[PDB]
């Protein structure tokens, strides 16, 4: 019985990865979006310009 | 004749049937005493009444219709309701223990003891009938009552009787809005039953109810009442050429023939038009093709799909009311060219023509109106297959790790029947969309 | 024909179920005398339920009230309403249970025992079918919790097919009424989750704070504890006193509400919690009272439910306003507040509505909730349960009656294996 | 639907915010009691704006007051409407700021500010949907200060999509009431420009110098300034609480009035300030309101707006006369006042004419301006917070509290940055 909840904690272990992974992702999204803000800043003023 | 009998499983099935029946007798003069007391001014009756009700030797009026429930709250509050003086007593039975949204119980150690008084019962009604054509079920899926016990009332009816037609009514678990939690788990096992033991099902939701009342009729707060109300008129709409004539006289198998295109898919998808408050009646002018235009949008729907997202393939038309052949004519000739209507690349046409001369009637307290003519509309169209798709997925996330599973362990059951009921299920999603797929 | 039957164990259970008598009496319109003096339609129908009909109307209640200290008797008779029920039902004995579990259930467990289960059965008898028997009682003493857990065991030996509720107090280490009230409760959760159906919580500090904070009451005494229970009582059981459009019953909940039998405790609550003043100025509707039946504040507990995830929850109504309303509020709830409630199990709200209103108020609802709060009880019990036994404090008295001390060990580890269990659940995830 | 949350912050803003709470009482026709006594048409339609719909037509006000002195509470509830808020909202702590903004918002603002926020979360959730949040509080003192900003950042935080809107109090080196008022008004100036949408500027000095050339008082006093303030915030709030022809918002004017986030700041004036024996002497008419409405005598600020360029110009009309007249005016100011405006953009003038005048007075029309006339203002602020800052006098206070100095360090950078921003914007030419 505890060994199951032992595979259990594991799972909260797991679920933490799964969190990591998903963070990861958000890292990546929030790298396009400074990519976002800065092409339509400075394109934007080139044509501006 | 035209006789069928009215089966109500269920709180949902006895207030329908209530509605029905009270709708009936207002539509017919029907007096709740059950005479015919109008002796000084007379406002009808002189019509076949034979249909549902009966005529005895001192002129009374006997109901024709089951009205069953584990629960004995609900036989109480109808008994103690202006209406008593109208049914039987012997007609209401009680039970001790009850389902209550529960398939386990109210299927094997609920529902099978007491199947012998309610055999019985229909025996006796059946024989007191010449003419039998179909049956008249009402039952939900969420309700325990009415899933377990019609499950294995229906089982019984099939193996008794397989030359008459039987139909089938209930209310669908709204993906978006729901009454209780297990519903989808009695929804799994019903849809099976009804599926490889029955002919055809009408599958029908609340919160399409919700939506068309509050965008036409405008209502703020609503109630039971009107939901009743609108399925009561979807009945007596279809079964409207049964109890008067007119052009064209469609029967329930003359109806129900041609809505099965196969054994698996039988679930049609009706529309009931207009369904509009008093105020909404007045300074609208009404025609038939405006309102047969408007029976296809998803809006109008009582289920909620998108006609868009599949096809049809085989379409009833019926009509109620003061109806003009040249407007149905032209109604057709204008829905046939419709690019947005999507059909299979197979059937070029079908759809029935039933001409009432009875226009529909009102009732005081209620909210619909005086419209000259009414329209249902029962087609069949694979875009309604993302129900069962949900359904599907909902049994399947609620099954991995077999939430409240232990109770019907526990009560007696073989837990391969969700698996079973699964597979099958899978299998029936697979034809609809093999169906769907044209060449 | 559907009766229940109600019984009684603890000085402060006697006096909660003789208020929540009082209470019921009152809204149903019961004269102190015996007869009935109600007005209303409903209340002559399922009358029958607490109640028994004999000659002329009188009405007489059903309950049995067990105790070991006949200074509870004389108390509770003396009342306005003391004098309708039945002294037969009264069985007490002559030495006191001095806070005590062990030798409550041994000595004043043994030859008393007989008489409660002889007038029971007798009652049982009386009737043609039965639901389940309600006790309530307290854990803080050997009166309530050392003899109904060996009632209830009995009882459901006998009787396996009934429903099991309870209302025991729980205990709480800031307000303490005894000093080896940690033995007494880890030897009542044994029982508890062993042989009962479902728990309840109860706590008197939080509704002291709630009383304090809310209500703004001068003089908070015991007595609007027990009002407030009994009126708790009474809106959990009017889904079958009085039945609606949409009824329910308790088995029906403790097995929708239960998803395993190991976790059985849940945590009541009532919406309309007002000061006086604020009586005359408040606005009947819908959100507000959801609003105060999901915020922290108006419930019972000395806990926080937002520390876990919600597991299952009921939301029983008594009043006639709508049905669109719940489930629209219970659909916005789950969307926003998602990181609340167990995201594998959607839909975790159940609706009901009872039709009729109670007397003397109009807008009545009550929660029936298990949130993930408890585990901070549990693990606070189990770590001073620890403490106390590591030296084996207060632990003569217990061995003195002739019991071992095995029995503790079993107890710790089986709390030790609840909470692991318990805190395994609390972060359910869906996937690894 | 469409409501407006008001909030309450410091002694000062207290006071004038139950001054304008009993001004449109009175001018809506609300009796002290709870109840509707008033006789016009728009006043039922829109009312619930301000206002919450209970039972008996009894209208709740909606405001929260925030306060750390238990002392405002007996002043502001013993009035003539004192007794027809919500007591529920009325939190205050137990220890005094003392005029600190940064030991009020550390320890007053730590175990207290929970309150407040599930408060005005609740009052969000209650309605359907808003547009923004009215705050009103003063710059003297650690309690409108030291809570208003973590407030306004907290609520943008947790909702951005939403009007922020202060009236917030500037100070004045001749008209003094805080030692360390250079302090708090540069700690508040920070957040002010940081997260703040808009904010007004309020004086006291040229409202009592206004009322003492133009009205003529025996003894003004601060109840004239809590009158003349709440007049001027129901002439903003009526373009939305009596819709007229050409109505607007909040959000179109903080759109159209603020070219740069950076300088949100505005001007705010009211038109018809006369003596009390000139009222039955005057002419009604639209020059006359020009020149009273574009003239330096009329505002209330403590500075000169023909020091500098007008950048964006709202003329807020409320009664009926004509649009014509308004259109003719600001173009022939315009072509005449050519060296008082920005001349890069014409059309600085923005025109809006109430159809529904108010209650007690037929004419009436307010302005929001935004002139070059703060940058003494803020220059002086800045070389007073410098020479306070060089000896760092009056600091011990705030070091012994916890938070350092840099703090200060930054908010000179950045008043400096933004003062520099200011006057070089100032000179907008047109080109090289």
């Amino acid at each position: 019985s505890a060994r199951q909840l032992q595979r259990e904690r594991e799972a909260m272990e797991k679920s933490e990865k799964n969190r990591l992974l998903r963070a990861r992702k958000s890292l990546h999204t929030q790298k396009e979006l400074g990519l976002r803000h800065q092409k339509l800043v400075e394109d934007a003023q080139r044509n501006h310009r | 004749m035209r006789e069928c009998i009215s089966i109500h499983v269920g709180q949902a099935g006895v207030q329908i049937g209530n509605a029905c029946w009270e709708l009936y007798c207002l539509e017919h003069g029907i007096q709740p005493d059950g005479q015919m007391p109008s002796d000084k001014t007379i406002g009808g009756g002189d019509d076949s009444f034979n249909t549902f009700f009966s005529e005895t030797g001192a002129g009374k009026h006997v109901p024709r219709a089951v009205f069953v429930d584990l629960e004995p709250t609900v036989v109480d509050e109808v008994r103690t309701g202006t209406y008593r003086q109208l049914f039987h007593p012997e007609q209401l039975i009680t039970g001790k223990e009850d389902a209550a949204n529960n398939y386990a119980r109210g299927h094997y150690t609920i529902g099978k003891e007491i199947v012998d008084l309610v055999l019985d019962r229909i025996r006796k009604l059946a024989d007191l009938c010449t003419g039998l054509q179909g049956f008249l079920i009402f039952h939900s899926f969420g309700g325990g009552t009415g899933s377990g016990f019609a499950s294995l009332l229906m089982e019984r009816l099939s193996v008794d009787y397989g030359k008459k037609s039987k139909l089938e009514f209930a209310i669908y678990p709204a993906p978006q809005v729901s009454t209780a939690v297990v519903e989808p788990y009695n929804s799994i096992l019903t849809t099976h039953t009804t599926l490889e033991h029955s002919d055809c099902a009408f599958m029908v939701d609340n919160e399409a109810i919700y939506d068309i009342c509050r965008r036409n009729l405008d209502i703020e707060r609503p109630t039971y009442t009107n939901l009743n109300r609108l399925i009561g008129q979807i009945v007596s709409s279809i079964t409207a050429s049964l109890r008067f004539d007119g052009a064209l006289n469609v029967d329930l198998t003359e109806f129900q023939t041609n809505l099965v295109p196969y054994p698996r898919i039988h679930f049609p998808l009706a529309t009931y038009a207009p369904v509009i408050s008093a105020e909404k009646a007045y300074h609208e002018q009404l025609s038939v093709a405006e309102i047969t235009n408007a029976c296809f949008e998803p809006a109008n729907q009582m289920v909620k799909c998108d006609p868009r997202h599949g096809k049809y393939m085989a379409c009833c038309m019926l009509y109620r009311g003061d109806v003009v052949p040249k407007d149905v004519n032209a109604a057709i000739a204008t829905i046939k060219t419709k690019r947005t209507i999507q059909f299979v690349d197979w059937c070029p046409t079908g759809f029935k023509v039933g001409i009432n001369y009875q226009p529909p009637t009102v009732v005081p307290g209620g909210d619909l109106a005086k419209v000259q003519r009414a329209v249902c509309m029962l087609s069949n169209t694979t875009a309604i297959a993302e129900a069962w798709a949900r359904l599907d997925h909902k049994f399947d996330l609620m099954y991995a790790k077999r939430a409240f599973v232990h109770w019907y362990v526990g009560e007696g059951m073989e837990e391969g029947e969700f698996s079973e009921a699964r597979e099958d299920l899978a299998a029936l999603e697979k034809d609809y969309e093999e169906v769907g797929v044209d060449s | 024909m559907r009766e229940i039957v109600h019984l009684q164990a603890g000085q402060c259970g006697n006096q909660i179920g003789a208020k929540f008598w009082e209470v019921i009496s009152d809204e149903h319109g019961i004269d102190p005398t015996g007869t009935y003096h109600g007005d209303s339609d409903l209340q002559l129908e399922r009358i029958n339920v607490y109640y028994n009909e004999a000659t002329g109307g009188k009405y007489v209640p059903r309950a049995v009230l067990v105790d070991l200290e006949p200074g509870t008797m004389d108390s509770v008779r003396s009342g306005p309403f003391g004098q309708i029920f039945r002294p037969d039902n009264f069985v007490f004995g002559q030495s006191g249970a001095g806070n005590n579990w062990a030798k409550g259930h041994y000595t004043e467990g043994a030859e008393l025992v007989d008489s409660v289960l002889d007038v029971v059965r007798k009652e049982a008898e009386s009737c043609d079918c039965l639901q389940g028997f309600q006790l309530t009682h307290s854990l803080g003493g050997g009166t309530g919790s050392g003899m109904g857990t060996l009632l209830i065991s009995k009882i459901r030996e006998e009787y396996p097919d009934r429903i099991m509720n309870t209302f025991s107090v729980v205990p709480s280490p800031k307000v303490s009424d005894t000093v080896v009230e940690p033995y007494n409760a880890t030897l009542s959760v044994h029982q508890l989750v062993e042989n009962t159906d479902e728990t309840y919580c109860i706590d008197n500090e939080a509704l002291y704070d709630i009383c304090f904070r809310t209500l703004k009451l001068t003089t908070p005494t015991y007595g609007d504890l027990n009002h407030l229970v009994s009126a708790t009582m009474s809106g959990v059981t009017t889904c079958l006193r009085f039945p609606g459009q949409l009824n329910a019953d308790l088995r029906k909940l403790a097995v929708n509400m239960v998803p395993f039998p190991r976790l059985h405790f849940f945590m009541p609550g009532f919406a309309p919690l007002t000061s006086r003043g604020s009586q005359q100025y408040r606005a009947l509707t819908v959100p507000e009272l959801t609003q105060q039946m999901f915020d922290a504040k108006n419930m019972m507990a000395a806990c926080d439910p937002r520390h876990g995830r919600y597991l299952t929850v009921a939301a029983v109504f008594r009043g006639r306003m709508s049905m669109k309303e719940v489930d629209e509020q219970m659909l916005n709830v789950q969307n926003k507040n998602s990181s609340y409630f167990v995201e594998w199990i959607p839909n975790n709200v159940k609706t009901a509505v009872c039709d009729i209103p109670p007397r003397g108020l109009k807008m009545s609802a009550t929660f029936i909730g298990n949130s993930t709060a408890i585990q901070e009880l549990f693990k606070r019990i189990s770590e001073q349960f620890t403490a106390m036994f590591r030296r084996k404090a207060f632990l003569h008295w217990y061995t003195g009656e002739g019991m071992d001390e095995m029995e503790f060990t079993e107890a710790e580890s089986n709390m030790n294996d609840l909470v692991s269990e318990y805190q395994q659940y609390q972060d359910a995830t869906a996937e690894e």
